[PDB]
């Protein structure tokens, strides 16, 4: 029963077994599980829309409030999750949707009003709604309307963009803030204490720093370099570099390289080191977040070149954010940077 | 609570037979003489009503009425459990979540029980029968529903018309325009076949005959069909059962 | 109980002098069902603006309490197709009301998401059926309804909501909660609605549960701000000053330590610094060509992700840049 | 309140030919074809609100007499017109017997002819084709080009075009006349450009401004309906300066609750429909409006986008 | 041959030694493995270090796979035909053979389909859609004890921002060519090959831009050709489109005008009739275009600007053709 | 060679129904005590395997085995001539690329013959079932057809739990819940009506109702049917005929597997 779960857990990825199973366990995300505790005491839960970037913890926090409410027993009676991988059409909305509804709720057992509030309405959430077209989501606005004294309505998404105004009108917009080393290094190191998880001073901080903003990679990237040094046995500290390295970063020598390339150098030259570089496998995101750190960051570099340089970089992501090829583009930037 | 239970289940199988299909939802209340129930179509032209007193059950016993809400087709899916001559009982506690059927077979062996999630429907019977009608006539319910399936098959409207000893039903369509006339009359070689009218004052009224061929349904639950019209309210077609009745009412056209 | 129900739907207008804002239009609407020519009704107008609780009153104040039995309310939630049309609508307007004497309504909410065939079919089921029952289109683009069916109907725009009606909104829900608000904390609560009443009952409800208190304090504008994720007028204006005259790498640093201090987000400051720089005077529009362009150009990418730090400095540069042709 | 009045577009429906103010030339035309009979078949298009349906309803009544009751078979948008149909009730009703007057014909009026399928206007051709003896055909339609050209080939084409000012403010003087409403000659002025050729939605916003103050005033039909939407977006387009754009754009369109989508695609109109400026300009105005359509139809759409399409526009005209 | 000799292990890999140490490490405890993504250059060895790595995780039966048919029913009738590759340890799926219904098999095979757990290897992840990734993004999360997902893509460009959190990322870096060598040399004298000079091996390398399955193809070509005995001075075995290729490019440079332009849309036709992918031929006109040295930088940058922002619009549309002789045309107008 | 003479086509074309919908190809093989056959569906967790002794026929040679796959859609199409009561012979040769179904009537008079397409499968028949079962059953099979047709409309998987003299159906889903308790019970006044049951260890197994659906139609060869339920393989769902029986072996859902 609960020896099985726990054992599952055991023996789970580090990025579902710490998944936050109360409230109380989102580090970062304070405003929202402020008011969903205080909710937790009252039944006025109103319509939500969480949106933020992704591996903030709304699905999570979602689920641990659904949890607090309703006890392991009601969790699987009184909630409706529908996910991005089922059919969420506009027939699917009158039907389904509408139907769970309009529907009563479940009786609770005499267990569950002694220990949880068990409030008198369901939740339907809806994970990833940026895939849910704009049609099924102005089908959504009635249904959620009405019967809001029987269901509640839990949006999430990525891009509130995504979704149609009148629906982020009638929802309470919860904005997940972006989880980096300061509101994040208390989780972070938790995690590597729970697992026993012995690194060097900057490591974790390091990490969060990597991740830009992203709990879930940091704790992926912190498991693997715990697997790295426990299959070394050497008993040391895991080393900022070691982790940068399994993190897909370009090493700082190659990066003054680039930057010597793009200084000093015509078309051939440039080209001829950008089709070497490709050969070593490199995500042309981060090596486009690296130049820009780097020429940001760097006081020696004149604000009209600044400027032209910060557009260039920002065309580049574009661009890139697109599915295009990684080799054109960059060695596009590059090209264009040189001519500065 | 409830605790309603049926001799056979085929009683209850036949009664929501005649809410289905013509109506979503329904709403059950059991009191202390009985349970009642009214369902109302989506445009609001029809309304099913039903009375089933104490004595038509093996054991009905209330302390506490109960009103309960549901899908109609939620309640039909299950409805096909009784094996008819099972016994059913309609079992539900004060503040309900569900509804328990239980259909049991007389020896101990198999027990079908079900737990039917319920809708919260607002409370809201409707009390529009009327005290007089303009004109009263009963009649077998197969020849209704054989009057109501010929004239069907030529228009969406069939027309009720009623003079003194003359009913007649029309229907004027696309393929041409068909009749059906019938005069009241005593049988005593069986008077469960007569035709009897009571006309007060001429009525013609026309309805649409897709909801006419829903009402039909209730032939199964009587032999005879009671059709009560007046040009001020909706029409009342009603079937008998022991100790209760299922009633029609429907709107005119314009 | 209605202490379940959310503030947006706890307090729904439930009679015509409960919706405030529009006054022109809930005169006019009186008038026509006090001296009884009700003509067909378009109401068009933004989400959360009263179209639809308008006309809920409305039709209780025609029928009565019995309002939810003799009007036919149809939606994008129900299935509204040209069958559908045909059959219910007609029928419903054909017919006459069974529980009473007098004029029909239907209420077609949302009807902006019905098919062209199904207002193609209902733009002869208004001019036909006149006499006995009455069609109110709710909308929020009035692009997506065909031009005939547009025409049939006495078309009344919903205007957002001004500073004086939502502020007596806002009184009424301190007077129906035990709650207390700043001036100064109203204020910033009206500038982040737009117009939107659904907005700002949810975030005071929000920050009625933010306060952790047994409501003996007021709320400020720290808890709106913080409550709400918004960036403050305060650290807009500093982002804005360090942009415009301080270094590059001093601007960035100001930026991420106000962007990072607070977890604000990048396209509220976007929005922030285009609602600051539309008041300032500005030579030759070139600047301004160039500064909407390319705001708007990174506001795009970002509804679509990507590097924030990148954005940022594009945002930092795009605007410096705009700034350097005013010389 | 217990019961309500028929508006004014009912009520003073024309039941005449001679009450109808439109295209006086397809007017005398239809009067004179009442009076002589013969009625061949017919299709009557143009643009809602213009004396379409009424047109042809009156000339029905005039050419039938009394036998329109049980001559005329009247077929909506509202029913059911698929091939099912024109099959069986089309064809039984011209195949049907009635004694007519010899100059007289059974009348079939199709009411919103632009919706009808395929199937079923291809079986309308030899349907109309072996009863025109006895049996003709009115269409009624928006669009001719979405009737087949087999059964326009059939037929008469009527073209009707818009009310010029003079009878629409001929049709709202006699109403008036016929009503005792206190009207003003500014009122009246912009009913009429609020119309916009439209005489039913004229009569619409005349009924409405009476009975929702009493005087038919400019300030009081200008208060309860906004000015025509395409006017103030065309002179947001034409201006000159950028600020004032910017200006008219926040005050006029987006502080009144207009939605973004309505003044992007009524913005596309006014540009397709503009004929001020050069046919390139004229494009590439188009290009940047419609790249903003685009923005705004994945749900970016805020005030920022509108003003970046009219920085690009105004860039574009700035040479 | 390429496939006669391939590893099946992870201590027979021969080049890229952290990488083979970092597989070894994430292989030591295999039931606390999350998702992976294998990325990098196309033809580095990253589909054999998977199995490498499944091999490692189980026993050596999973290289003992059969392919089996399953069929799938979208919102019409129209059926859809997918063949699955299946282990008795894992299974493997490639999405990149269908159309827009990437979704559907996603979803439904992965649901019926959710050690202790069952590999699944999502061959080339850049053709799926961003529908079948917003579908796969849940499905990640949901099944994580039954399921787990090895990803094998060529660049992590299309892939979603959820997708790439939701998996470990490795990049699998193109063997330099010292060890392509080495790997060349090898085969040789098991195939008993004739060097006249080693050196010609190198120079395979430098052919192949680190790809090695390329490079042991056109070795094992170019021996066939000098009939199983490489001389010092072996020509080059270069596929056909490479040189159709070049020959437009040849054409480019040479003529510059819509006549020619006709006979390059005729051409991109031709090429794109014959199961060659235009971002492929996009690539590689633009390299080989920038190679031409009568062109100056003034040139070379206003070609790889035009490029990119095609590819941007092939990227971004579906009509290929239409944006490759868009992209002729304007290098057209450049020179 | 095959030389099967069925008294009455109605048997086999019972049989056939059995394989019906649920599997596609079917592979027989006759020898000398007999036909066996065998069909497994495509995402294999029904297995479909029958068996009929010599004694089944009214006529039957063999001397020399042959074995015949074909597709269940294409030999169903083509039972349906038997009249039930005409007389149905199979035949094929060693090395045959069709079989021949050939209905008489008892006269000469009418004589339908079909020469059947036949498809290349693999001969790999297999031998899943096993020496004990957890618990044994038997009840009429239009008991079961009730109680598997009563919970379908709740669930897509239905749950069977067996401990002492008790075996309890079950089915949960959005609508509600639903169950069926039998008790185990010797009706002396007819023991075919009776309910059998025994239990070495207690069980409790799901299946996916669409299975059961496609099982229940054996009720129409034998009034009882056999359930042998095991934690450690599919269960055996079983149909006697006289001289053979007609069995489904379906593989528990591991939490989400048929
Ligand atoms: N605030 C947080 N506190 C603790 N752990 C967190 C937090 N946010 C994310 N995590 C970890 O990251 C995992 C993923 O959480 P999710 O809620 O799925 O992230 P997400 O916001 O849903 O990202 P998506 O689904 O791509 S939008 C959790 O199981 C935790 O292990
Ligand atoms: N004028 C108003 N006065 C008071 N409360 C209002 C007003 N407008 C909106 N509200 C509040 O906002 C809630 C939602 O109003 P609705 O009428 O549903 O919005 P809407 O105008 O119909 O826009 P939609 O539904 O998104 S198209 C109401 O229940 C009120 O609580
Ligand atoms: N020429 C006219 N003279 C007088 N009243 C007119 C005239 N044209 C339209 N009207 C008024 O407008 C009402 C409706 O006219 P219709 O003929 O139905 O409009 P239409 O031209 O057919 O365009 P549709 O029906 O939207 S395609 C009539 O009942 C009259 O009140
Ligand atoms: N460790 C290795 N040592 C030697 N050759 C290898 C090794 N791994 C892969 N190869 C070979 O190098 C080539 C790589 O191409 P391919 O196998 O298609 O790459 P991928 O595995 O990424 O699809 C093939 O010929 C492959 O067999
Ligand atoms: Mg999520
Ligand atoms: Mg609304
Ligand atoms: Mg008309």
């Amino acid at each position: 029963s609960k020896l099985a779960a726990e054992q599952s857990l055991a023996q789970q990825p580090w990025v579902e077994k710490y998944r936050p199973k109360n409230l109380d366990e989102v580090t970062a995300q304070d405003h929202a599980v402020t008011v969903l505790k205080k909710t937790l005491k009252s039944a006025n839960l109103p319509h939500m829309l969480f949106y933020g970037p992704p591996g903030t913890g709304k699905t999570s926090t979602i689920l641990a409030l659904t949890k607090e409410l309703y006890g392991p027993d009601l969790m699987k009676s009184r909630i409706l999750e529908l996910n991005a991988s089922d059919e969420r059409g506009i027939s699917i909305v009158r039907e389904k949707v509408k139907n769970f509804a309009r529907l009563t709720v479940s009786k609770p057992s005499k267990h569950d009003l002694e220990n949880y509030p068990c409030p008198p309405y369901k939740i339907i959430i809806l994970d990833e709604a940026d895939s849910m077209t704009a049609d099924a989501q102005s089908a959504l606005r009635r249904t959620m309307e009405t019967y809001s004294g029987v269901t509640r309505f839990c949006l999430i998404c990525n891009y509130v963009t995504r979704i149609i105004d009148p629906l982020a009108s009638r929802c309470s917009k919860f904005r997940f803030k972006a989880l980096d080393a300061s509101n994040a290094i208390d989780r972070l190191r938790f995690i590597s204490e729970q697992e026993n998880v012995k690194c060097d001073d900057g490591v974790l901080e390091r990490i969060l720093d990597i991740s830009a903003g992203d709990l879930r990679r940091g704790i992926t990237l912190l498991q693997s370099a715990s697997k790295g040094a426990q299959y070394l046995g050497d008993g040391k500290n895991i080393t900022s570099t070691q982790v940068e390295e399994l993190a897909g970063v370009v090493p700082h020598d190659i990066l003054i390289e680039i930057v010597e390339k793009v200084k000093s150098g015509d078309f051939d030259e440039i080209k001829k080191y950008v089709n070497t570089f490709m050969k070593s496998g490199w995500s042309a995101a981060s090596v486009v977040n690296q130049l820009h750190e780097y020429y940001i960051t760097n006081d020696n570099f004149d604000t009209n070149f600044k400027n032209q340089i910060s557009w260039l970089l920002f065309t580049t992501d574009s661009r890139l954010n697109n599915g295009t090829n990684e080799h054109i583009q960059l060695l596009n930037l590059l090209v264009k940077i040189s001519q500065l | 609570m409830l605790e309603a239970k049926f001799e056979e289940a085929s009683l209850f199988k036949r009664i929501i037979d005649g809410f289905k299909d013509c109506v979503q939802l329904v709403n059950f209340q059991c009191k202390e003489d009985g349970i009642i129930a009214q369902a109302v179509d989506d445009s609001r032209v029809l309304l099913v009503s039903l009375e089933i007193g104490v004595e038509a059950f093996q054991e009905y016993r209330c302390d506490h009425p109960v009103t309960l809400g549901m899908d109609l087709t939620s309640l039909s899916k299950i409805l096909r459990c009784g094996n008819n001559t099972d016994t059913l009982t309609l079992i539900a506690d004060n503040t309900p979540d569900s509804i328990i059927l239980l259909f049991e077979d007389t020896k101990k062996d198999r027990i079908a029980e079900y737990s039917l999630k319920l809708m919260d429907i607002d409370a809201d019977f409707l009390k529009i029968e009327e005290l007089q009608y303009d004109s009263t006539l009963s009649l077998p319910s197969s020849e209704f529903s054989k009057i109501v399936r010929d004239l069907s098959q030529l228009s969406d409207s069939i027309n009720i018309m009623i003079t003194k000893e003359t009913i007649k039903f029309v229907a004027d369509g696309d393929i041409g325009s068909g009749s059906v006339i019938i005069k009241p009359f005593v049988d005593m070689e069986h008077p469960e076949t007569s035709i009897k009218l009571e006309m007060d004052q001429p009525v013609d009224l026309t309805f649409g005959a897709k909801y006419l061929l829903d009402i039909i349904k209730g032939s199964s639950l009587s032999d005879r069909v009671g059709i009560r019209l007046s040009s001020e309210a909706p029409a009342l077609f009603q079937f008998d059962l022991k100790s209760g009745f299922l009633q029609f009412f429907l709107a005119p056209k314009f | 109980s209605k202490e379940n129900l959310p503030w947006v739907e706890k307090y729904r207008p439930e009679t015509l002098d409960e919706v405030y804002g529009q006054n022109e239009v809930i005169t006019t609407v009186r008038k026509f069902v006090d001296e009884g020519k009700l003509p067909h009704l378009l109401f068009y107008g933004p989400p959360g603006t009263g179209k639809t609780s308008t006309i809920v009153a409305l039709a209780r104040e025609i029928y009565g309490k019995n309002y939810s039995n003799m009007v036919l309310e149809l939606n994008a939630s129900d299935d509204r197709g040209i069958d559908v049309v045909r059959n219910q609508i007609k029928d419903f307007a054909s017919t006459r009301q069974i529980f009473s004497k007098g004029f029909k309504l239907i209420i077609l909410d949302e009807a902006d998401a019905m098919t062209n065939a199904a207002q193609n079919a209902l733009r002869r089921v208004i001019e036909r059926y006149t006499k006995n029952t009455r069609f109110c289109v709710l909308a929020n683009y009035a692009h997506k309804l065909t031009p005939a069916l547009l025409s049939r109907c006495t078309r009344f725009r919903f205007q957002p909501l001004p500073q004086e009606a939502i502020e007596r909104r806002i009184a009424n829900v301190l007077v129906h909660e035990k709650l207390k608000l700043s001036p100064n904390a109203e204020k910033a609560l009206i500038e982040l609605s737009n117009g939107d009443m659904r907005r700002v009952l949810n975030v005071l409800q929000s920050c009625k549960a933010t306060l952790d208190n047994p409501d003996e304090d007021e709320i400020s504008d720290d808890v709106i701000y913080e409550c709400c994720g918004a960036p403050r007028p305060s650290d807009l204006k500093a982002v804005l000053k360090s942009i415009l005259e301080d270094d590059w790498g001093t601007a960035h640093y100001t930026l991420n330590k106000v962007r990072s201090a607070k977890g604000l987000a990048l396209i509220d400051l976007i929005e922030g610094i285009v609602k600051i720089l539309e008041d300032y005077e500005l030579q030759n529009e070139e600047t301004r060509v160039h500064l909407l362009t390319k705001l708007a150009d990174i506001e795009y990418s970002i509804s679509k992700g990507g590097n924030d730090q990148i954005q940022g400095s594009a945002v930092i540069g795009a605007i410096k840049a705009s700034f350097e042709n005013e010389t | 309140t217990l019961s309500l009045q028929l508006p004014w577009v009912e009520k003073y429906r024309p039941q005449v030919l001679s009450d109808i103010v439109g295209n006086k030339e397809t007017i005398d035309r239809l009067q004179q074809i009442a009076k002589d009979g013969n009625m061949p078949h017919m299709i009557i298009s143009g643009m809602p609100g213009i004396g379409k349906t009424t047109s042809v309803h009156c000339l029905a009544h005039e050419l039938l007499g009394r036998s329109y009751a049980d001559g005329v078979l009247e077929l909506n948008a509202s029913d059911d017109r698929g091939i099912d149909v024109v099959r069986n009730q089309i064809k039984h009703f011209a195949q049907k017997k009635l004694h007519l007057p010899p100059g007289k014909h059974k009348i079939v009026i199709l009411d919103e002819a632009d919706s009808m399928t395929a199937g079923a206007q291809q079986a309308l051709r030899r349907t109309m084709e072996l009863y025109s003896n006895s049996t003709r055909f009115a269409f009624a339609c928006n669009q001719s080009n979405k009737i087949i050209e087999p059964l326009q080939s059939r037929c008469a084409i009527l073209r009707y075009s818009k009310l010029s000012d003079e009878d629409v403010l001929k049709r709202l003087l006699q109403i008036i006349k016929l009503e005792d409403v206190k009207y003003t000659n500014d009122g009246l002025e912009a009913i009429i450009f609020t119309a916009e050729g439209d005489m039913r939605q004229a009569i619409n916003n005349l009924q409405s401004t009476v009975a929702g103050h009493g005087l038919v005033n400019a300030d009081n039909v200008f208060k309860i309906v906004d000015s025509p939407h395409p006017l103030i977006v065309k002179k947001m387009l034409l201006a000159s300066n950028l600020e004032d754009s910017i200006q008219i754009l926040r005050t006029d369109l987006w502080k009144k609750g207009y939605s973004s989508i309505d003044i992007v695609t009524t913005s596309f109109r006014v540009t397709k429909n503009l004929a001020q400026v050069k046919e390139s300009v004229r494009l590439e105005m188009i290009k940047e409006i419609g790249l903003t359509h685009m923005r705004i139809l994945e749900g970016v759409g805020t005030y920022l986008q509108l003003a970046s399409m009219l920085a690009k526009i105004h860039k574009l005209n700035n040479k | 041959w390429v496939d006669k000799y391939r590893p099946k292990s992870l201590n027979a890999l021969s080049h890229n030694e952290e990488l083979t140490n970092f597989l070894k490490s994430l292989s030591d405890q295999p039931r606390d493995l999350p998702h992976l993504l294998l990325y990098g250059p196309n033809g580095t060895g990253k589909k054999t270090r998977c199995m490498a790595l499944l091999e490692s995780i189980f026993g050596p039966g999973v290289y003992r796979l059969k392919i089996d048919v399953r069929q799938f029913v979208t919102a019409s009738n129209r059926k859809l035909e997918l063949n699955v590759v299946s282990s008795p340890y894992h299974l493997e799926i490639t999405p990149s053979d269908m159309g827009n219904n990437d979704r559907i098999v996603i979803q439904e095979l992965l649901k019926e389909v959710a050690h202790r757990y069952k590999c699944v290897i999502i061959n080339e992840a850049n053709s799926l859609t961003k529908d079948a990734q917003a579908a796969l993004r849940r499905t990640m999360e949901k099944y994580s004890k039954n399921i787990r997902l090895i990803m094998v893509c060529d660049s992590m460009s299309p892939i979603i921002a959820p997708i790439k959190s939701r998996c470990l990322l490795i990049r699998c870096p193109a063997p330099s060519d010292s060890e392509i060598s080495t790997i060349l040399s090898d085969v040789v004298t098991n195939e008993r090959i004739q060097l006249e000079t080693k050196d010609i091996l190198k120079r395979i390398a430098q052919a192949s831009n680190g790809n090695l399955r390329v490079s042991l193809l056109m070795l094992e070509s170019m021996a066939l050709n000098n009939e199983l005995a490489l001389k010092s001075s072996s020509p080059i075995i270069k596929p056909d489109w490479i040189i159709v290729i070049h020959k437009l490019t040849r054409k480019i440079v040479k003529e510059r005008s819509v006549n020619s332009l006709i006979e390059c849309r005729a051409v991109l036709y031709d090429l794109l009739a014959h199961c060659i992918p235009a971002n492929i031929i996009l690539k590689e006109l633009t390299f080989s275009l920038l190679d031409v040295e009568t062109l100056n930088t003034t040139n070379k940058s206003s070609i790889i600007e035009y490029s990119s922002v095609f590819d941007e619009r092939l990227s971004l549309g579906n009509k290929a053709i239409f944006h490759l002789e868009g992209f002729i045309a304007k290098v057209m107008c450049c020179l």
